[PDB]
RNA sequence: UAACUUGGGAGUCAGAACAUGGGUGAUAAGGUCCGUGUUCGAAAGGGAAACAGCCCAGACCACCAGCUAAGGUCCCAAAAUAUAUGUUAAGUGGAAAAGGAUGUGGCGUUGCCACAGAGUGACACUGCGCCGAAAAUGUACCGGGGCUAAACAUAUUACCGAAGCUGUGGAUUGUCCUUUG
């Protein structure tokens, strides 16, 4: 509820191993956006796709 | 006039110069003449 | 000719190139030393070319030191066959200079004569050289 | 004395008395619709500025509530067995800017 | 729909003139190409040529940078096994000064039907002075 | 221009079947091997191949025995 | 001719140590006698030329954490293909 | 948001380039054989002048609407002849090495304070350039005109730019029945 992401960079070209993040996040399309509470668990996640996304 | 890639002096008397954008060689023996190094 | 008497295996896989020098990167036998700046092959033809070339300009003033010794053997196929059908034969031995390694040291001399020693063996080798000395 | 009004995603430069062709609306034919946001009046008037002026509103009548003429979508790829056709009438809304 | 279009009837061409006393060649050519191809006004128009007649007095006096006066050469073929011509840039200055000027301008337009139409409204004399005086060209500074 | 070489046997699948904390059966396997790197700690015998399975159920974990050397034992659950 | 040194604190990046080698510093540490192996900086001109004043085997009044400590120089590396040090030793008596 | 199990019907067994870890070859090949990713294959659209494999991005249909990506903003050809601060004279950019040299900047070392008066010698360490540099129909390794900045570095502000995304209508399938919707 305090952490907001969204899609900017798209997934063509991109390994099989970061396409299963951007899926467990809740992004499908390109500029969507998503709420999620900050932990541990998801902080992890938007660090190994950081440049594929941008957190506000 | 010599045309080497490796233009250097041989004695004490010679000089190098630089004319027209190419390095020169002239010596006060007409045989230690080099061009184009 | 540099060579070892006998190797356990007389093909094998040839090394990395890339990288750098492992160790043999300061002076310790001699003063006055060679260091390289680029990678590549020495080939033990090229060691004895370039010491008869050093130790002349010096006719008995002090020792030269090898660093290196080619201990790889490198093999090479015979002319006008295909490809496949086995490995080559051995053709020579080399070893691997990495940026940072003494090739040769010379010891006995003046350092206005070293600077002469050293240059006309630079010539006869592959890479590049730099003279450097004895650390404080 | 023009306004520019936007209808449907687009803008239009409107004038008295001007047949305009817009995206479907909901109103009924021969009934009458309000333009509620405009973005520049000129011409005659005084210049105004932007967004959207204060009230400024236009009033026109609709006439006609009909279809363009039919498109024909071909698409194919070559030495691949893959074509299809479609076929496409547009709606629209046909009004008469009777006041600015 | 809702564009504006000019048509054979509503263009106005005015008649210009530019001095070329202490300008580079490559500089001046192509504001007068802007010129020439008629981008100076709202009634642009793609499909119709829109553009303005443009006079290039003093063709002399072309100043170049570096050494452009030697070292640029210009060639030409003539369709002959061998044939080939090849032409300084400080000779053409002093035998054909306006080809020099009129080639460097029509190698910025487009080379179509419309694009040589365009081409046709340049005079490039080597003087100080031009025979057009019947029409009233009007002085021009580039910016 | 022949040659002598080009022969090979087939690869023998070994090292561990089981992973550190997993419940087992009572006749599973936990590692192939060719000699004894890890030895037979509780509750594990040894084959007659070296190889080491468990004899009861529970949870299998690796220990350590002496200096340079290891063993592996189940422990019952709860 | 004495050490005039200052501290750095916290993990020092790998970009900060690089940009440190060029601005003309050394990175240096003490590990003396009580001193907690207290990460400090020094000049680099300034150090070759106070060593050739007392010596290879010579103690050196360093300035660290604002006080005066006796320290010498154990080991250090060395970077022969550009002739300049790279890291100090200071092991206090 | 998928996985496993049972049954019905299949196709495929000639793959390619690119990045990377390695054998073989000669640290040759758009070579050949393996490991790991991507695209093509079966993929339209924008960029690289033209160019299945490279960079950006995945086309349900319609619109004379808006915002961005890679790449770009003197003319061809949509958008800065934009701002501050330096470097480079070769048309370098917009083809090649060992080696040679008072080309020109930046930061240092150090002995005579003369060399022929305020300047003067010798090295270390770096930025950008010069020589080495010769092929066959026609300029012909900038896409063209042309350019000493419209070149190269560095630090900030605008804009152009795709079938990507948003805006406004419409056709289907699926799923919640918040609204026989």
């Amino acid at each position: 509820a305090k952490l907001q992401i969204t899609l900017t960079r798209s997934v063509i070209g991109r390994p099989e191993t970061q396409r299963k993040t951007v899926e467990a996040l809740g992004l499908k399309k390109t500029n969507s956006s998503v709420v999620v509470e900050d932990n541990p668990a998801i902080r992890g996640q938007i660090n190994k796709v950081k440049h594929l996304v941008t957190v506000e | 006039m010599k045309v080497r890639p490796s233009v250097k002096p041989i004695c004490e008397k010679c000089k190098v110069i630089k004319r027209k954008g190419k390095v020169m060689v002239i010596c006060e023996n007409p045989k230690h003449k080099q061009r184009q190094g | 000719m540099l060579l070892p008497k006998r190797v356990k295996y007389r093909r094998q896989h040839r090394p990395k190139t890339t990288g750098r020098s492992k160790g043999g990167n300061y002076v310790t036998f001699g003063e006055f030393g060679l260091q390289a700046t680029t990678t590549s092959w020495i080939t033990s033809r090229q060691i004895e070319s370039a010491r008869i070339a050093m130790t002349r300009y010096m006719k008995r003033g002090g020792k030269v030191w090898i660093k290196i010794f080619p201990h790889t053997p490198y093999t090479k196929k015979p002319l006008e066959v295909r490809m496949g059908a086995g490995k080559g034969a051995v053709e020579g031995w080399i070893a691997v200079v990495k940026p940072g390694r003494i090739l040769f040291e010379v010891a006995g001399v003046s350092e206005e004569v070293a600077r002469e020693a050293l240059r006309l063996a630079s010539h006869k080798l592959p890479v590049k050289t730099k003279f450097v000395k004895r650390e404080e | 004395m023009f306004a520019i009004i936007e209808t449907g995603g687009k803008q239009i430069k409107v004038e008295e008395g001007q047949e305009i062709f817009v995206e479907k609306l909901d109103v009924n034919e021969g009934d009458t619709f309000t333009f509620d946001k405009v973005l520049f009046v000129g011409g005659d008037s005084v210049k105004v500025g932007a967004p959207t002026v204060e009230g400024a509103t236009v009033t026109a009548t609709v006439n006609k509530q009909g279809r363009g003429k039919k498109i024909t979508v071909f698409t194919y790829k070559r030495r691949k067995n893959s074509k299809r056709k479609k076929g496409h009438r547009q709606p629209y809304t046909k009004l008469t800017i009777d006041k600015i | 729909r809702q564009t504006f279009m000019a048509n054979e009837s509503n263009i106005e061409r005015k008649w210009y003139v530019i001095d070329a006393e202490g300008q580079t060649l490559g500089r001046l050519s192509s504001e007068v190409a802007s010129i020439l191809r008629g981008k100076n006004k709202v009634t642009y128009t793609p499909h119709v040529d829109t553009g303005d007649y443009v006079i290039v007095i003093n063709a002399s006096k072309i100043e170049f940078t570096g050494n452009k006066e030697t070292d640029k050469v210009y060639y030409r073929h003539s369709n002959h096994p061998g044939g080939i011509k090849s032409i300084t840039a400080g000779e053409l200055r002093r035998t054909n000064p306006e080809r020099l000027i009129e080639n460097s301008i029509k190698g910025m337009l487009p080379s179509t039907r419309l694009g040589e139409k365009q081409g046709k409204k340049l005079f490039v004399y080597g003087g100080a002075e031009h025979p057009h005086a019947a029409q009233q060209p009007e002085n021009y500074e580039l910016r | 221009s022949s040659t002598k070489n080009g022969r090979d046997s087939e690869s023998k699948r070994l090292g561990a079947k089981r992973a550190d904390g997993q419940f087992v059966t009572g006749g599973s396997i936990l590692y192939r091997q060719r000699g004894t790197k890890i030895y037979p700690g509780e509750n594990v015998g040894r084959g007659g191949d070296d190889t080491l399975f468990a004899k009861i159920d529970g949870v299998v974990k690796f220990e350590r025995k002496g200096r340079d050397k290891k063993q592996v034992s189940v422990y019952a659950v709860a | 001719a004495s050490l005039k040194s200052i501290i750095r604190q916290g993990k020092q990046t790998r970009s900060d140590l690089k940009q440190l080698r060029k601005s003309g510093k050394v990175p240096a540490v003490v590990y003396g006698y009580g001193t907690k192996n207290v990460s400090v900086k020094v000049d680099e001109v300034e150090f070759i030329k106070v060593i050739r004043e007392v010596g290879r085997n010579g103690v050196i009044e360093l300035g660290v954490g604002s006080k005066t400590i006796k320290v010498m120089v154990a080991d250090y590396q060395f970077d022969p293909l550009k002739n300049q040090i790279t890291h100090i030793d200071f092991l206090a008596i």
